[PDB]
């Protein structure tokens, strides 16, 4: 049991944020994913992340699946998002909240891992480290 | 559901439909099982959206590019010629049709682009890019244009962008490696930037598709285009006196043009295997059901060795032989799909100066991302998830939803 926790402040708009928020596929991160259940009073929205990520890689010779679980509903600005590890092993659980703090932006984001773990706990806060690059990298190529 | 006693049949609308329709009524003269051909829009995305849900031809013509796409997302039957049968096509066009370790289509013909140019205004056509600046101020004097080719596909585009060190994925020992996509290299910019030079010297328009260019050779217009076997049938109808040569080089090098193998696949939902196993083996796979599509549009160099024999005498095929050994077969693996999307968008607003060649071309690098987790589905994605963004704007689009989940759901069967 490894828990991170961190706040990263966005110097842009909620709105854009978020907008960047909904895409992958950037410079910094590889994995490919898409939106297999969504629904609307509110925004729920459901996805799959397939994330590659050397006795490690052949203890997971076959990708790893991820199952994203976020909501957008109340009027008040709101995200939440919720990371799953498919696998026979131990769980990785990140969630974001993304809202605005004195319109800048702000996410405060947990990481929760289970069974080193220190591997894993470097690389998935790393990895969060990169996401926020990769929103910020997404506003200027949208 | 598919219908059970009868063949469907979907080819491309360039291809010679109207010649396998009368293979069909050979197939259907002795049988009495009726073969029905149609040339849908878009077919290529079309047929991974009806087949995710079971529907669809029973065979589809496509080149075998997208073939591992749609096998992956399990759209096709194996298929299992005899040797006996495997013998009568060149090895290497079976190669194009295998994909991990099985057979998932016939593959038909060779199909590679060349240069095609107006003997009468043009008698000896450009060896280089380079000099084609120069002819076309020389045919604007007369009202002329030196060259017009597709420029909205990015197949017609490619050989050039390829041709000084542009690529689609790097290859390795047997593997394509799809961590690098090689469409933003300094090659794969000299390419485009000379393409998008000619448009900015008003040598090309950056909107001119393959009617445009078609209509303007055929109407004498222009002096060369670019474009593949299926073209020279329209061209013969006109009164264009038409030679078929090697593509122009570029900073020395050949052009690359990405060759297809026009395969045929059995959907994997299909009742009528053995029928569509038995009009491709014993119909159209031979001497005259070849011929009877190659008289309609022609099919390039065939995979049938007996029918290839005698098409080899023509100096058009030659042509595109010279042109299909200086380029390069393509991929089939699943993500050949999120490339040539990629790429038709950087030409495409390169072209037109919404974006820079370098910021193009770093944007496809990019957008090459595999992109989906069901192989064929792809498209089905890109096509909503451009809708869900716009919508965006409002917080509509579940028409493209209902489809694209479908296709990505069956997928999702045979994993977690
Ligand atoms: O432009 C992208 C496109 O390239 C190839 O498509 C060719 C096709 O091979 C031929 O059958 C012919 O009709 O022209 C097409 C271009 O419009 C690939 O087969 C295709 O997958 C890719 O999308």
């Amino acid at each position: 049991m490894k828990i991170w926790s961190s706040e990263h402040v966005f110097g842009h708009p909620w709105d854009t944020v978020i907008q960047a928020a909904m895409r992958k596929y950037p410079n910094p991160m590889n994995p490919s994913v898409l939106g297999v259940d969504v629904l609307q009073g509110r925004l729920h929205s459901l996805r799959l992340l397939s994330t590659e990520w050397r006795a490690i890689l052949g203890t997971s010779r076959t990708l790893t699946y991820i199952r994203e679980h976020s909501v957008v509903d109340p009027v008040e600005k709101k995200m939440e998002l919720c990371s799953t590890n498919i696998t026979l092993t131990n769980l990785v659980s990140v969630n974001e909240r993304l809202v605005y703090t004195p319109e800048m932006t702000v996410l405060t984001q947990e990481a929760i891992i289970t069974v080193l773990e220190s591997l894993m706990a470097n690389t998935i806060s790393s990895n969060a480290k990169k996401g926020w690059a990769a929103i910020e990298w997404i506003i200027e190529h949208s | 559901k598919i219908e059970e006693g009868k063949l469907v049949i979907w080819i491309n609308g360039d291809k010679g439909y109207n010649g396998l329709a009368e293979v069909g009524k050979k197939f259907e003269k002795d049988t009495g099982i009726k073969v029905t051909v149609e040339h849908p829009d878009k077919l290529e995305e079309k047929f991974p959206q009806v087949a995710a849900t079971g529907d669809g031809p029973d065979i589809i013509f496509w080149a075998h590019d997208r073939f591992g796409g749609y096998a992956q997302s399990g759209l096709l039957a194996e298929i299992t010629p005899a040797a006996a049968f495997q013998d009568k096509l060149y090895p290497f066009t079976w190669d194009a049709v295998r994909y991990n370790g099985k057979l998932i289509a016939y593959p038909i013909a060779v199909e590679a682009l060349s240069l095609i140019y107006n003997k009468d205004l043009l008698p000896n056509p450009p060896k280089t890019w380079e000099e084609i600046p120069a002819l076309d101020k020389e045919l604007k004097a007369k009202g002329k244009s030196a060259l017009m080719f597709n420029l909205q596909e990015p197949y017609f585009t490619w050989p050039l962008i390829a041709a000084d060190g542009g690529y689609a994925f790097k290859y390795a020992a047997g593997k394509y490696d799809i961590k690098d996509v090689g469409v933003d290299n300094a090659g794969a910019k000299a390419g485009l930037t000379f393409l998008v030079d000619l448009i900015k010297n008003k040598h090309m328009n950056a909107d001119t598709d393959y009617s445009i260019a078609e209509a303007a050779f055929n109407k004498g217009e222009t002096a060369m285009t670019i474009n593949g076997p299926w073209a020279w049938s329209n061209i013969d109808t006109s009164a264009v006196n038409y030679g078929v040569t090697v593509l122009p080089t570029f900073k020395g090098q050949p052009s690359k043009p990405f060759v297809g193998v026009l395969s045929a696949g059995i959907n994997a939902a299909s009742p009528n295997k053995e029928l569509a196993k038995e009009f491709l083996e014993n119909y159209l796979l031979t001497d005259e059901g070849l011929e009877a599509v190659n008289k309609d549009k022609p099919l390039g160099a065939v995979a049938l060795k007996s029918y290839e024999e005698e098409l080899a005498k023509d100096p058009r095929i030659a042509a595109t032989m010279e042109n299909a050994q200086k380029g390069e077969i393509m991929p089939n693996i699943p993500q050949m799909s999120a490339f040539w999307y990629a790429v038709r968008t950087a030409v495409i607003n390169a072209a037109s100066g919404r974006q820079t060649v370098d910021a193009a071309l770093a944007a496809a690098q990019t957008n090459a991302a595999a992109n989906s987790v069901g192989e064929a589905c792809t498209d089905m994605k890109r096509e909503y998830d451009q809708c869900f963004n716009r919508w965006f704007a409002e917080k509509p689009c579940t028409d493209l939803f209902k489809r694209y989940q479908q296709c990505v759901q069956k997928a999702i069967k045979e994993k977690e």
